[PDB]
RNA sequence: AUAUUGGCGAGAGACCGAUAGCGAACAAGUACAGUGAUGGAAAGAUGAAAAGAACUUUGAAAAGAGAGUGAAAAAGUACGUGAAAUUGUUGAAAGGGAAGGGCAUUUGAUCAGACA
RNA sequence: CGUGGAGGUCAGUGACGAAGCCUAGACCGUAAGGUCGGGUCGAACGGCCUCUAGUGCAGAUCUUGGUGGUAGUAGCAAAUAUUCAAAUGAGAACUUUGAAGACUGAAGUGGGGAAAGGUUCCACGUCAACAGCAGUUGGACGUGGGUUAGUCGAUCCUAAGAGAUGGGGAAGCUCCGUUUCAAAGGCCUGAUUUUAUGCAGGCCACCAUCGAAAGGGAAUCCGGUUAAGAUUCCGGAACCUGG
RNA sequence: AAACUUUCAACAACGGAUCUCUUGGUUCUCGCAUCGAUGAAGAACGCAGCGAAAUGCGAUACGUAAUGUGAAUUGCAGAAUUCCGUGAAUCAUCGAAUCUUUGAACGCACAUUGCGCCCCUUGGUAUUCCAGGGGGCAUGCCUGUUUGAGCGUCAU
């Protein structure tokens, strides 16, 4: 909520530097099998329950 | 860059400068990191710093190691650490004592060594 | 054949030792032979690849073309050779992934810690 | 059940047996070290038997 | 394992659906809620009675036996005819209980052990060796079993002084003591015949 | 953050989480030799701190952004 | 309702964080974390649960001081600068 | 002055926009390739309700 | 002497070979569900080497068509081969409220051996 | 007869193309099945004597995966209602601006907040997916910016209650109990700093701690300002507490 | 007669079986014995020139020191003969250090980034108020020391 605590703020930090799609140049490296960010978060579809 | 096998020639008070004068440009350094997209001088700044109070911490600790030569009693930070089970364990010494009965024992019948053939 | 216990013949374990290997020992098999002359030369058959090496090859599609090495890609265990190229569709070029096992060294990077090597091995200046 | 005319055959598996089952693969593998202990042994007692 | 197919937690929901009554996993969010589990037919499941530990895998022999076919198989090696029907090239050998001098249980290189079964005629027999190097076929070879050779003769000594080192290398050729004798270097695959080099040290001591 | 820089005298700075406006006030006093009346703290949604320092008039914080290299 | 309706009044937690395990396992009106009872010294640990020790057992970490121990033994515990 | 943006970092590192543009709708692509998938074998399972009351009885 | 499904290091198998084998060959006790205890997946392979399609042209663009690389795009990142269910185009044939099947032969297609 | 692997053997087939797959094309066998040609494909595979088994499916309201007829069908119908012109654009029933008609009708379709959510706020760019039609738009995609307090709240107090200590129980995980059956503690001088307290020096027997963002409570207001912040910033005028 | 329906084949599609492969598993054997109050296991947060993870690490933060080898890393940029050298490296080894907030978890407390006390030092006019820095403050038990209580008790 607004009147929140700093242990969740910064929980919601950590998921807000999280929520990005993946660097392109991770995929030119060379025994990459990495395609995408497979562990990406939206409030829409997933609560992070905390 | 910096080196240790440099600083360990060099005294207390001349490394604490270097750190200053090394921590300036860090912070110079990280104003560029804005308006440029890369500065990796920036890595050999951070490691210099810790080269430098690597050797500082060092030269400190041999010091109260030379302070505590002898006494009997020094610091858990500069005593051993084996594993807990090996500093509550029996001493060489005294698991390596015997009753006079024993000792006697020992000095009159020993285990001789022997063979089979006449 | 084997005759220890230390020592593995299992395709899994050695393969997995390739592969995950360290750049540090990737060195040594990254080793390629050297030429007939440096053989009488030096006293020796083989060592390990260096930058700044000329070089000939003898096995591929680029066969009898000499260069020297500018890169030892040894995280691809290949080596990159000059006036070794292919000119890509762009009009640019891209140099070739060599495997020195492929190779002959015909001029040597020699260096100290590079005498020392030969001199142990046998060999001489 | 009772079947046929066999024999009254006692056999004692009613318990979790599975558990408590020991295959001695090591028959061999330690046959080896038991000499090798033996030969050890002798030669730290160098003279004695 | 074990344990396999078993660390799931399931059970059966029942008649009253239009499913079966096998067990099911029972949650969300994930494809394996109500999966079936815990059967043979299940994937996921486990097998049909697990392969256990506690099978017969070394079978005893009476000792009898063991030596009557040990010597049946050593008769063997003297008859020509089961020599060559067992795939042994021996076409042109004097005499088949090939007895072979003693000072072969000297030599100590494989080039001069090589040299005298050249010349006692066993070339045929290498070369049939070192030209049957083909390539094992299924999956027995990512298992350490990637070649198949052909078998070679068999060394007889009594006495070793490097021959049992010298022929270590060569492909099939095999060595053995007269003591010490195995069928399943004599009879392999249970085929009876087998190209024998004795020395006469070893064809004494076999009386 | 670089118009209340013209505006007010003001500064703006990332500074650690462990900082409590007298430690940023003594700081700021050693490193860039000024006086400061008024600091506002807050705590960034990228658990980042940020600091709105107010220099006393008798000190502009052009000279001081220009003198640190980034206006 | 007992459904629909009856869930528009879940708006109250009776979990939060553990300081222990991290998770929301926090009760709040008992004080006691459901996965690793928290004032408890001990963590919970029943051998029915026995996927649940594998996901909160030694591995699943960091391990910053135990996987040097082995290193450190095969070495004989040693001490001092290593050599010229 | 503003002598930094995204795409100039992405550019020093490496990508053009070209290559960000492409390999970012392939990353689009996969992401609907998989999520097709979770669709497909959930359908099944999932209507499979543990306490349905059946409001008919007369 | 003995025990040891745990831990560290090793060697091997008439074992499994990606719906199998540990639940996990892959950022797997991961994503995700649940208040919580707990539950708990799926997902491997381009090619020797990216040489990952320069350039032209139609289109608003994706793309298409040529061109090109390659040993091979009947390998184009939805990539080893690429089955079947199911489907489209072409071709052959039939068809009054089913179709399919057995015995026998006509007609059409196709194969044959040629005793050459 | 067939299948996966094992031991022997054909000095077996094979990149001049192994296996696999397709083939109303052929041959053999009563049959299980085997063999051949062609097409495709690209790296290992078979025949004979024996061994061994996780060895042969049409079914189990079988398991997993995939797919169909149903079927371009049922249907996308609550909440009074949309229309014109222009702009942008490849493209406008749905975007934007203007003009018109209307509704909520102050117990509102408004303005703000508690829980809860977590950056959904704002800007630029953008429309493959989502918005069960569409889409140039968007709570979506991508990149960034953004939350300023001595006075508002927490913090402090206690409530219903929770819960250590001393103790007592209990095989034990731990339970009772919260002042009990405890030796449960600190505050000011002459000594005038030897700050020790010799005396001084008397004063109950009180005796953890948590527990409310709605209870109790120390103190602030106006005006202005931003793309998004304000009783927080700027200007001005004030107040409280502790020194 | 076409359309339509059905059967077969070719080509193309949906789909991803079969064949081949396999840094994985499982089972057997051999050897070893090494967590923690000198603060473990585990957790939270954070760190890279460009990384969301995994792996690694802790404000000395994909790491410092030392030792060894002896010229790389490589997706890009950026450095560079420092390369016949005290010396590159996402190297190996590892004996010296650092080791945030935690956690048995240790000043009290914790749904709080809450509230204290002691010592030394610095600043503000400052034994008393405020702030900063460093170092400390748990419980049970043992040995010993120090100060004591008790007509329990001895002598003078
Ligand atoms: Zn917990």
């Amino acid at each position: 909520a607004a009147q929140k605590s700093f242990r969740i703020k910064q929980k919601m930090a950590k998921a807000k530097k999280q929520n990005r799609p993946l660097p392109q140049w991770i995929r030119l490296r060379t025994n990459n099998t990495i395609r995408y960010n497979a562990k990406r978060r939206n409030w829409r579809r997933t609560k992070m329950n905390i | 860059g910096v080196k240790a096998y440099e600083l360990r020639t060099k005294s207390k008070e001349q490394l604490a400068s270097q750190l200053v004068d090394l921590k300036k440009e860090l912070a110079e350094l990280k104003v560029q990191k804005l308006s440029r997209p890369s500065l990796p001088k920036i890595k050999t700044v951070r490691k210099s710093i810790a080269c430098v109070l690597t050797v500082i911490n060092e030269q400190q600790r041999e010091a109260v190691r030379q302070l505590y030569k002898g006494k009997k009693y020094q610091p858990k930070d500069l005593r051993a650490k084996k594993t807990r089970a090996l500093r509550r364990a029996l001493t060489k010494f005294e698991a390596s004592q015997v009753t006079e009965k024993q000792r006697k024992k020992q000095i009159a019948f020993p285990q001789r060594k022997y063979a089979i053939k006449a | 054949a084997k005759q220890s216990l230390d020592v593995s013949s299992d395709r899994r374990k050695a393969r997995k030792a390739y592969f995950t290997a360290p750049s540090s020992q990737r060195r040594v098999l990254l080793s390629a032979p050297l030429s007939k002359e440096l053989r009488a030369q030096y006293g020796i058959k083989a060592l390990p690849i260096r930058r700044d090496d000329e070089v000939l090859v003898v096995r591929g599609s680029k066969k009898g073309q000499e260069g020297k090495i500018s890169s030892v890609y040894r995280l691809k265990f290949a080596v990159q050779v000059d006036k070794v190229t292919k000119e890509k569709v762009n009009g640019a070029s891209v140099p070739i992934n060599l495997h020195p096992s492929k190779l002959v060294i015909t001029k040597l990077h020699l260096d100290k810690d590079r005498k020392a090597l030969i001199q142990r091995k046998g060999g001489k200046l | 059940a009772i079947s046929k005319n066999l024999p009254i055959l006692k056999n004692h598996f009613r318990k979790h047996w599975q558990e408590r089952v020991k295959v001695h693969f090591d028959q061999a593998g330690k046959k080896v070290s038991r000499r090798n202990a033996r030969a050890t042994r002798a030669a730290k007692i160098a003279p004695r038997p | 394992s074990e344990k396999a197919g078993h660390q799931t937690s399931a059970e059966s929901w029942g008649t009253g659906r239009a499913v079966a009554r096998i067990p099911r996993v029972g949650g969300g969010g994930t494809g394996r809620s109500g999966q079936g589990a815990f059967g043979n037919m299940c994937r996921g499941g486990r097998m049909f009675a697990p392969t256990k530990t506690w099978r017969k895998w070394n079978v005893k022999v009476n000792h009898n036996e063991k030596r009557y076919a040990t010597a049946s198989a050593i008769a063997a090696t003297a008859v020509a005819s089961l020599v060559l029907a067992r795939g042994h090239r021996v076409e042109k050998i004097p005499e088949i209980p090939l007895v072979v001098s003693t000072d072969l249980e000297s030599i100590q290189k494989t080039k001069e052990a090589v040299a005298a079964l050249k010349a006692v005629g066993a070339h045929s027999d290498l070369l049939k060796v070192l030209k049957s190097k083909k390539l094992r076929a299924g999956k027995g070879k990512y298992r350490n079993r990637r070649w198949t050779q052909r078998r070679g003769p068999l060394v007889v000594y009594a006495e070793d002084n490097g021959i049992v080192k010298a022929l270590r290398n060569v492909p099939g050729v095999e060595t053995a003591n007269v003591a010490s004798l195995n069928l399943l270097q004599l009879a392999p695959g249970a085929h009876l015949g087998r190209f024998v080099i004795w020395t006469e040290a070893a064809f004494t001591k076999l009386d | 953050a670089m118009k209340k820089v013209e505006d007010g005298n003001i500064l703006v700075f990332q500074v650690s989480m462990k900082a409590n406006k007298y430690q940023i006030k003594k700081a700021v006093k050693e490193l860039y030799e000024v006086d400061v009346l008024k600091v506002n703290t807050l705590v960034r949604p990228n658990g980042t701190k940020k600091a709105y320092v107010r220099l006393t008039a008798d000190y502009d914080a052009l000279d001081i952004a220009n003198r640190i290299g980034y206006i | 309702g007992k459904g629909t309706p009856s869930f528009g009044k879940r708006h109250n937690k009776s979990h939060t964080l553990c300081n222990r395990c991290g998770r929301r396992s926090f009760h709040v009106q008992k004080k006691t974390c459901s996965s690793c009872g928290y004032p408890a010294a001990k963590t919970r640990s029943y051998n029915w649960g026995a996927k649940a020790k594998r996901r909160h057992t030694t591995g699943t970490g960091r391990m910053r001081y135990l996987k040097h121990v082995s290193r450190r033994f095969k070495n004989g515990f040693q001490t001092g600068s290593a050599s010229k | 002055r503003r002598t930094i943006t995204a795409a100039d970092r992405r550019m020093v590192s490496g990508v053009t926009e070209k290559q960000y543009k492409k390999g970012m709708k392939k990353m689009q692509q996969l992401e609907k390739n998989a999520i097709n998938t979770q669709i497909r074998r959930e359908i099944k399972r999932v209507n499979f309700q543990t306490h349905y009351r059946d409001e008919l009885l007369q």
